[PDB]
Order: structure tokens, then C-alpha cells, then sequence
């Protein structure tokens, strides 16, 4: 049996730790829900 | 059960102790994950059972209570935050430019960030706080790191 337990409030914080790229990628999307790369 | 707006964990005891199989999103009386997370199954809040009422494997998301009431949508153009809520630590905001996953169908928001499985369904937010999608559905690239779309479903 799966159980939830509340983790925080949904807001924006002025100053988080910006991080991450931002890539293009050519993706495919299968009928169970899968993303591939398409090259 | 605990139907306060906000970021819940989903856990189970059916492996090991108590394991962190994914997050989801409190709305309006209705939570929102991913389908991979929960695989349709009813969840416990306290000593309250929440039913599914939505869900689509191929969109990857499931609503529990009542139908999926997240429809803000990213701008292709600013920062954005994950909450992530990884297995065993404190929620924490990360802010990050999206890259597109370009489709067949259509160009989609992707977030670069690289989290535990477990983080599966924490929410992408916009300036405004609002849930723009669900990070933990996506692909992993010629580095071996992961990238995700920014998912999110329909308000009917
Ligand atoms: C097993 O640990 C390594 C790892 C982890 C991931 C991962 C990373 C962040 C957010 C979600 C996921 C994730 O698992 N997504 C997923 C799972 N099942 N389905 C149908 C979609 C992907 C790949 N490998």
C-alpha cells in the first residue's frame, strides 16, 4: 500500500541555486509512454 | 487524510524499511504524479484512501479524486524552478533554463537536471508559483546524464 507524506508549499524562492544546460534534442514519444532520441 | 495544497512524497513499505517510489502535487483537492510512479494503484493519506480518477500511460500522469486541475504552461522563454523532492532529503528549489524536445507532434519543455528515480513527479514551477508539469518522464543522452520533459495535462 503506497502512502503520501506533504514534503513542502508549492512557491518560487528569489536565489535558488541556478544550475542545468539546455539542450535541443530530437525525441520520439512510443504508445507506452517512452521518449527515445531520434538521431 | 492531509489534503492541504503542496508537494507530497509517495512512498511504499513493500521492499526494503520505507522506500521513496516518487512526488506528487496537491491541487484543488485532487493529486496529481506520474503513471510510472504509482501505476494506477490507490494511495493512503493518514487514514484516508485516494482513488484514481484520471490517467493516461502514455502522457505518463494519473489524478487521484478528481480530475487533473494543472494547466499553466511554460513560456519558452524563462527560468523556471524544479521542487525536487529527492528520497531521503529536504524539498529544494532549483532554478534552470529549459531545453525543447522537438516531436513529430510537437516541440516540448525539457529540464537537464539529474535526480534519483525516486524524484519522479516533483513539480516545474513558473515566476508565479504555478505547476507548469511533472519532472521524471524523459531520456537519457549520449553523456549518460537524464533530461526530462516538462509534462503536464489537460484541464477539462
Ligand atoms: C534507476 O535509476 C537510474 C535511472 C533513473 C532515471 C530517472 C531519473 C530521474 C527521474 C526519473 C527517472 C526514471 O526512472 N523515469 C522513468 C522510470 N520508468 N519510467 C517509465 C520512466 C532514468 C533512468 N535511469
Amino acid at each position: 500500500d503506497m502512502y503520501i507524506e506533504r514534503a513542502g508549499d508549492i512557491t518560487w524562492e528569489k536565489d535558488a541555486e541556478v544550475t542545468g544546460n539546455s539542450p535541443r534534442l530530437d525525441v520520439a514519444l512510443d504508445e507506452s509512454g517512452d521518449f527515445s532520441l531520434v538521431e | 487524510g492531509e489534503t492541504t495544497d503542496g508537494v507530497y512524497r509517495v512512498m511504499t513499505r513493500r521492499l526494503l524499511g520505507s522506500t521513496q517510489v516518487g512526488v506528487g502535487v496537491m491541487q484543488e483537492g485532487v493529486f496529481h504524479t506520474m503513471w510510472h510512479v504509482t501505476k494506477g494503484a490507490a494511495l493512503r493519506s493518514g487514514e484516508g484512501r485516494l482513488d484514481p480518477y484520471w490517467g493516461d500511460v502514455k502522457q505518463d500522469l494519473v489524478s487521484y479524486c478528481g480530475p487533473w486541475k494543472l494547466d499553466a504552461a511554460w513560456d519558452g522563454l524563462s527560468e523556471v524552478q524544479l521542487l525536487a523532492v529527492p528520497p531521503g532529503e529536504r524539498a529544494k528549489n532549483i532554478q534552470t533554463l529549459p531545453g525543447i524536445f522537438k516531436t513529430k507532434d510537437g516541440d516540448i519543455g525539457a529540464v537537464a537536471l539529474d535526480y534519483p528515480a525516486g524524484t519522479s513527479g516533483s513539480p516545474i514551477l513558473d515566476k508565479c508559483g504555478r505547476v507548469i508539469g511533472l519532472y521524471g518522464n524523459g531520456v537519457v543522452i549520449k553523456n549518460g546524464s537524464y533530461v526530462s520533459a516538462i509534462t503536464q495535462g489537460k484541464r477539462e
